[PDB]
């Protein structure tokens, strides 16, 4: 809203107003790599063949 | 909701206007005090017209109503100018109840006299659009011997002012069908829109052959753009005034003025000149070019007027409604145009020179 | 209400895109030419589409002559379904105060009568075009009256040239120029007739006495700093005084009873003083700022109460 | 709506009596405002201006008619915004002219014949409410007098409402009206030569024979070194268009009398409306 101060005498200017503001989302992304060698996956999995 | 309007009261002699015969809802036109008339004629007249005519024509009217800024009703004014309209079958019907309903002896001797006053107005060149002033439309009246108390609306809507009789309290604007000239139908404007009402006089300036017409014109045009529409109707009067309105003014025969040489004098550097102090000295002003312009007997603008209009009010409707009925004024049936819902606004006059 | 105000309803159609719908809401205090005093009209009537003559879209001078055949109205609130205006010839509002908006590059002051002028200036021809409806809205420019008599004089005198620079104005020391374009021969001749009629009608038998004062003005211009600042550097009467010595006719017909100068001045006021209303339209409107500021800047609103 | 013009303190006994006399009289304020000092009203605010300077100033300023006068403040209502709301405001003649019913009344600067407050050190000039058909006469008579100083005994005689006016009654008003006379003559002498350069024949034609046939062509619709001429057109249309506003004297006031006399004489009050 646009705020109001009242004035005396004859009424020169206003009718009460609104403002509809719209703003555009800017999208981004974040990356983080992570590696595991085959020497460790055989420990995380379980039994062998 | 009740709209706002404004009333006037005035104690008025009933020689020229009759609020009893003319019922509630007619126009009223006020005058100047008639001691001003025989002197303005002495001063504003063009050279060679009888200034001693207006003072005599009005003097024959006051000696005709005995057998003071007063008031002339519209129905009295139309029947006085009744010998100059097109619809003569209805123009002799407006006169038919003016002589028959107005209180007095030989009312028919006033109309032939008051029209002789209006012909003396155009001739002695005090134009009655400088004398006839708008006064409001009738709402009620109080009668008395030789005078009446007239109530009218100088500004506002006509249908708001209370009449006084609780049997029929309202009043519509009542006009005879001789003066009411549309410009919607005759031009082809059939579209809706608010319409303006105008009072329009017309003259015709000849030697002892002069006229008067009073019209109420309804139009959708502004007062700034009426002059092309009045010219289209009344252009016949415009031509007859420029060649016959200038008479007994003495012309220069033959011409004495040569052509104006400033375009030829300023081109040649050999022409003798003067400084700021050298001019208005006879030794140096006689060396210049002598130029004696002769404006005598020219058809000036005020001697070529054919009409004069003013604002009168409006109808704020989308589609303004007129009627054409034949009301009975006593024993005489008269073609009547009835206007519905007129909001009064006066304005100043404007000559169409 | 009926007398004090008159609200029209300029209807907005169905299919309007929002790039078009958000342009009308920036058109709050404008000047709109209604052809009638109808209470329901459409945007195809208001816009420049209805402004065209038979096939010919007229230039800035013919744009004048179809203003004064119409009715100026001021927008008071833009609703989504309609635009509400108030024609100035009827009445303003109950309170009698309607806010306008400067489109001029020129400030306003108190009590200046407003006449409206076409978008004549350069950097000013701003036409709100609605693409979904193919509508342009040529909004006129509210100017002060002593500007509006200059610009009409600059446009009418320019067409008199081409029947056989000028376009640079100055107001309060700010340079501004108006656009130059070829003029249609039709409306130019409608302006020349309104000159010469109101010009020749202002000439009376008594004016040959006033013409004998031309050596009196010129001999006075060497003493008074008011008359020297009056005449002009490029005037005609300065060159008329140095070459022509006029003198009056001695006698007048019926020269006892009539006043020769009095008939000359009244005929001058009713025809040549009236001339500024016969070329342009009437200054209906003047500015009455109440408490804000005595000077209204460009792009700002200004309260308005009617003028005769 | 009513404005308040507050009197500054320090009022002597005759000075409260002089402000008590101006009950129904016209006052020019600069801008419509509730709080307003008396020094903006008075003649000090106009600087001394001549008759032309008053005619310019009476169009930029906004007229107001005084209501009741309180001992602390002057309560006045303006004629533009405050009169359409209320019904009728009384107005007093300062004129020698009797007002009739239904006249449109403009205002004229005090040409004919000054309430001065001595303690406050200011004067007060008040306009003359005479009708508009006389306002285009009384100005036009006096300008026509000043041209003769660079007369006729009928020029000073005015008959209105059967009453004789004498404009003569001469010395200082001649020097007061000088800038009108220098602008009225110039705008005609420039006017009647530019016509006479564009169409140079207009005096050489015979008056009732050739000049009429050349006038009917001007009236009909169907017929379609260098002189600085076309820069003098613009020079004349802005000056003659300036004197058209100032000497219009467009009417503010219309009198509609109700329960009273049809003629309002000098010194009496008249009821006033400006709206339908």
């Amino acid at each position: 809203h646009q705020p109001l101060i009242a004035r005396d005498g004859p009424h020169p200017i206003e009718q009460p107003t609104h403002n509809y503001m719209t703003k555009i989302i800017d999208r981004r992304a974040l990356n983080a790599a992570f590696s595991l060698a085959t020497e460790a996956i055989a420990l995380l999995t379980g039994e062998a063949l | 909701g009740s709209p706002r309007h404004h009333l006037t009261r005035q104690v008025i002699l009933t020689d020229l206007c009759q609020p009893n015969a003319d019922r509630a809802g007619t126009l009223l036109l006020a005058l100047r005090h008639p001691a001003d008339l025989p002197h303005l004629a002495h001063q504003r007249a063009p050279p060679g017209r009888q200034t001693e005519r207006l003072g005599e024509a009005w003097g024959q009217l006051m000696e005709a109503t005995a057998l003071r800024a007063g008031l002339v009703s519209f129905n009295f004014l139309v029947a006085a100018c009744a010998a100059s309209y097109d619809a003569r079958d209805a123009a002799d019907a407006v006169r038919a109840h003016v002589t028959a309903n107005y209180r007095g002896t030989r009312v028919g001797a006033r109309l032939d006299r008051f029209s002789e006053c209006l012909r003396a107005m155009v001739h002695t060149h005090v134009f009655p659009h400088e004398v006839m002033r708008f006064f409001g439309g009738l709402v009620s009246w109080v009668t008395q011997d030789e005078l009446a108390s007239v109530t009218a609306v100088c500004a506002g809507p006509q249908e708001a002012a209370h009449t006084g009789h609780p049997g029929r309290p309202r009043s519509a604007v009542i006009l005879p069908a001789c003066a009411f000239v549309d410009l919607d139908a005759e031009l082809g404007l059939g579209g809706p829109g608010a319409a303006f009402l105008y009072l329009v006089f017309t003259y015709r300036q000849r030697r002892d052959q002069e006229l008067c017409c009073v019209y109420v014109i309804k139009s959708q045009l502004p007062p700034r753009g009426l002059e092309p529409a009045l010219e289209r109707l009344f252009g016949r009067l415009r031509i007859t005034n420029t060649i016959h309105g200038t008479e007994d003014m003495t012309p220069p025969a033959p011409n004495r003025n040569p052509d104006f040489p400033l375009a030829g004098l300023a081109a040649n550097p050999q022409t003798p000149r003067c400084s700021a102090g050298q001019v208005t000295n006879p030794q140096f002003a006689d060396r210049l070019y002598r130029w004696q312009p002769d404006l005598r007997g020219r058809p000036t603008a005020r001697t070529c007027t054919y009409a004069a209009f003013a604002e009168l009010g409006m109808m704020p409707e989308d589609s303004p409604r007129c009627l054409h009925r034949t009301e009975r004024f006593g024993a005489v049936s008269v073609p009547v145009v009835i206007l519905e819902g007129v909001v009064w606004r006066p304005g100043e006059w404007r000559a169409c020179a | 209400m009926l007398a004090d105000g008159f609200e029209t309803d300029i209807a907005i159609p169905s299919g309007i895109s929002r790039p078009d719908a958000a342009a009308l809401q920036r058109c709050e205090g404008r000047v709109v030419f209604l052809p009638t005093i109808r209470r329901q009209l459409t945007l195809a009537d208001v816009a420049h589409e209805s402004f065209v003559s038979g096939g010919v879209s007229p230039d800035t001078l013919g744009l004048l002559l179809a203003y004064r055949r119409r009715f100026p109205a001021v927008i008071t609130r833009v609703l989504p379904t309609r635009i509400v205006a108030c024609p100035l010839d009827v009445g303003l509002t109950h309170a009698g105060t309607v806010n306008l908006r400067n489109t001029s590059p020129v400030d306003l002051c108190n009590g200046d009568p407003i006449s409206l002028v076409p978008p004549v200036f350069e950097g000013q021809a701003t036409d709100v075009r609605l693409d979904s409806l193919d509508l342009t809205l040529r909004f006129p420019v509210p100017l002060p009256s002593p500007l509006a008599r200059e610009i009409v004089a600059r446009l009418v005198a320019r067409g008199i040239r081409d029947l056989n620079d000028l376009n640079v104005l100055y107001y309060n020391g700010s340079r501004l120029s108006l656009l130059a374009d070829v003029q249609q021969l039709g409306p130019v001749n409608a302006e020349l007739r309104s000159l010469v009629l109101n010009m020749v009608y202002s000439i009376t038998e008594g004016t040959t006495i006033i013409l004998t004062l031309i050596p009196r003005l010129f001999a006075l211009s060497a003493q008074d700093g008011y008359v020297n600042a009056l005449l002009q550097m490029q005037s005609v009467t300065r060159e008329a005084a140095q070459l022509i010595h006029p003198e009056a006719p001695a006698l007048m017909q019926d020269g006892e009873r009539r006043l020769p100068l009095y008939e000359a001045l009244v005929a001058w006021l009713t025809h040549a003083g009236q001339l500024g209303d016969t070329l342009a339209l009437a200054p209906v409107v003047r500015v009455c700022t109440f408490d804000g500021a005595a000077v209204v800047r460009s792009g700002d609103m200004a309260p308005v109460i009617r003028y005769p």
